[PDB]
């Protein structure tokens, strides 16, 4: 009467769908990536990626990229770092592309795992432990070479009005600009002036991402930006995002993927707590505050649910959260946001959350 | 009651659900899959355990066939663990305390499901 | 200065140790054996066993050998089935011993993965799904011998009286045994009468054991049992576990390694639960009861803690018995058992507990 | 006490704590490999009140010990400052990168 069939594609177009990246930090060898559809929180599919897998969808919506390491044996035996491309609607692995032995291996914050603007490279961190920044053409199915002028920086900040550049954040307390050749290679790079004093007010690598530009939070609740409408980056800050009464009660940031940027608003999202002190840059949102970056001004605060990573879409204006399980859903076509849904029991330990992207040319 | 994709999702996605009395694992419909369908990039036994279930709306007995769908890691969702006329290993299609994927190009097991075969 | 150093072996004494195989189900690739004090509760270290491990350790007490399967991509790639020799005190990897693809994957009962008295073949089942018995020579290191006889059996039951001797449990609900010669290889074998019959009065493949002879019980509450103080297995039963008032509140018994045997007595511990009916024998225990498997009566009965799987051992008269998670102790060595303490949060999906062996 | 996620050493632990792993606060459990490499905590001691280095090495080439996990984030900087880290896997240039757990090593003041 009836047969059991495979073959078939995701339920739910891909404008309804978003990923968790469950790291399953209990088990990390069986890390994972669990599709859902926002609109319902229906369960649609997942991604096996072995140890701490990160992942990313192709700027086109075409693919899903991840990350892995496979041994042999898995707790002995030959290591093997890779980069897989899988079909995004059947959710099939297609290719898979060889890495270096030395892809970083750590908690999925975005930059760690990212491409540039035009979709043909795939930009990674590297640590063995010295730094550098991997470059895989995606056309090509290859790792070109290490961007060794990354040392001791951390993290990829692609530039969106670029087709291939990116920054990362030195240890200088600048940012390194690399721009990519046709074939992947360093082109030019540029490094800015000093941006932020790492001793004294060190930021939060997550940016809030502008066309054109990036802002920064710092430990202390200080705002930094880079400017990259030009070839060379301008560095500005610090503002507070600190009134006299949220000095008074010790607000702070804190999370991982901890802040957004609503382009078209100038909105900036970020997870905050009050009773900051040393040691409470990763704790969880008391609340979200809403920054007007043109006015330096907050507009919003709501709960923060204890958040501790978001995402933004800027095509259906939508922020995500995410406390490590569980998946908020918020609209924030206005300047408060308003909480949509939450889909329960998501991932068992996240700490990222990506939209399927549309658009976005 | 003999078309689970006209049903209620939750009376198809519950271990009580009359045609799932055999079922040791993850329900396939809960993973993005359907009854009948495997979620997207899992692949069907060949091979199944079997038995039959009793249809409390319709007063019949039916032949159901618990496959598993595989070559993905553990889906997690809607464990089930009913043992209605199960047997052990020396009735051995009988049995669901063994892995069904155990004979596919890839064995780690995603999900189960209760394919009706016939009365 | 300090220095962080490795190499170290399991700070407890080997007779001080069990092993709780931890098949965590919700992530079955990254299935484990967590080793622990049972004297204590406390966590003395593990052994990674990838998807579905099984494990025992050998009888010598020098060795854990683990059985597992490894794919190259693990969800895609060539399939590797193994068994894998760890030392037992240092708990490190040795040596990979080949098997066929086809060793069963499948929950933790004992007779799935089991070795010869004498200590020197490992006896695993393999489904392909058709059924054989895979031999392991662990001196070679390689596996010698695939019982093809034993298809359409299950399960592998070691007689402690012979040296390389095992039974079966097959679809005419009789015994084939196997004798194997030094080699590995079948010597000879035989099949006793019906023991019992399948489709009326269904046996639980655990055996409660002794060193000439062992007892079964069944789905409705029957002992079957195999006599093999000869060469020629002698088969009986059944006797009920229940008298009438057992009878009408339809006790039955319901686990997974749900029985065990304390050979000097000849107690016989059994999980059972009230309101049996078709579909309860993997019930969690309301009760364990003690038989007295001479008078075939029964002579105590204790809270069960829900416990699902149990293991005996003989010469410090302890029972364990496991409920998925936690790990209960008990004193054996009179007709009612004592709880001794409880070790919580032992695994997240264990249904085999096993002593270190320490009679050598 | 040092099995808890308080005890003074641990104030740059992110992981699993190898005293309850079978190993000790400065021994990686049996067959599990320390890493030569780690990140540094800067921890107050609540004894003579001064801050001591304490060395996070992992113990790796064995799956998550799954016990006594701690989270702990006294000092710790982002990987710009990268051996102030401890958000990535220490274990990473170890023979088997697989984590384990986590020791706090005294250096010294
Ligand atoms: N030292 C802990 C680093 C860590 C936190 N979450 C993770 C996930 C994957 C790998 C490392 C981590
Ligand atoms: N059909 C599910 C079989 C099963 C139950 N527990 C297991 C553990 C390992 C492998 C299979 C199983």
């Amino acid at each position: 009467r009836e047969v059991l069939t495979g073959g078939h594609s995701v339920s739910a177009p891909q404008e309804n769908r978003i990923y968790v990246m469950d790291s399953v930090f209990m088990h990390l060898t069986e890390s994972r990536v669990h599709v859902y559809d926002y609109t319902n929180g229906k369960f649609l599919g997942m991604v096996p990626t072995a140890f701490n897998g990160h992942v990313q969808v192709s700027n086109d919506g075409k693919k899903i990229y991840t990350m892995t390491t496979y041994h042999e044996r898995i707790t002995r035996g030959k290591r093997s770092d890779v980069v897989e491309v899988w079909d995004a609607d059947k959710l099939t692995f297609e290719k898979e592309i060889s890495l270096p032995p030395k892809r970083v291996q750590g908690l999925n914050y975005d930059g760690l795992f990212r491409q540039t603007t035009d979709g043909k490279f795939i930009v990674l961190q590297n640590a063995s432990p010295a730094t550098s920044i991997g470059i895989v053409d995606v056309a090509k199915g290859d790792y070109v070479e290490d961007v060794t002028a990354a040392a001791g920086c951390w993290s990829v900040i692609p530039q969106p009005n670029r087709p291939r550049s990116f920054m990362t954040i030195c240890g200088d307390g600048g940012l390194l600009t690399i721009n990519l050749g046709e074939d992947g290679k360093v082109a030019s790079q540029s490094r800015s002036k000093q941006m932020f004093s790492v001793k004294d007010d060190p930021i939060f690598i997550a940016p809030a991402l502008d066309k054109d530009k990036a802002h920064f939070v710092s430990y202390y609740g200080n705002v930094y930006s880079a400017d990259f409408s030009g070839d060379e980056v301008k560095v500005d800050g610090p503002w507070s995002l600190l009134n006299d009464e949220d000095k008074a009660k010790n607000w702070v940031p804190g999370g991982y993927n901890l802040v957004g940027l609503h382009r078209a608003s100038g909105r900036m999202y970020v997870f905050m707590h009050p009773d900051g002190k040393e040691g409470t840059h990763k704790f969880p949102a008391a609340e979200i505050w809403v920054m007007d970056t043109k006015t330096k001004q907050r507009v919003a605060r709501i709960p923060g649910r204890d958040a501790l990573s978001m995402t933004i879409d800027q095509q259906r204006n939508l922020m995500l959260t995410l406390d490590g399980g569980n998946v908020n859903v918020y609209d924030i076509s206005q300047p408060e946001p308003k909480l949509l849904r939450t889909i329960e029991g998501a991932a068992e330990a996240s700490l990222q959350v990506q939209f399927h992207p549309v658009g976005g040319t | 009651s003999l078309n689970p994709d006209l049903a209620n999702e939750d009376e198809v996605n519950s271990c009580d659900y009359w045609r799932h009395c055999a079922v040791d694992g993850f329900l396939c419909s809960c993973c993005g899959g359907t009854t009948t369908t495997c979620p997207p990039g899992s692949t069907p036994s060949p091979i199944s355990w079997i038995g039959t279930c009793h249809n409390p709306h319709d007063g019949k007995d039916y032949l159901i066939s618990y496959h598993d769908c595989c070559g993905k890691t553990a889906c997690g969702r809607c464990q089930c663990n009913t043992q209605t006329r199960e047997r052990p290993g020396y009735e051995f299609f009988l049995h669901n305390d063994v892995n069904w994927c155990m004979a596919n190009e890839n064995s780690t097991f995603h999900c189960t499901t209760s394919v009706l075969v016939g009365l």
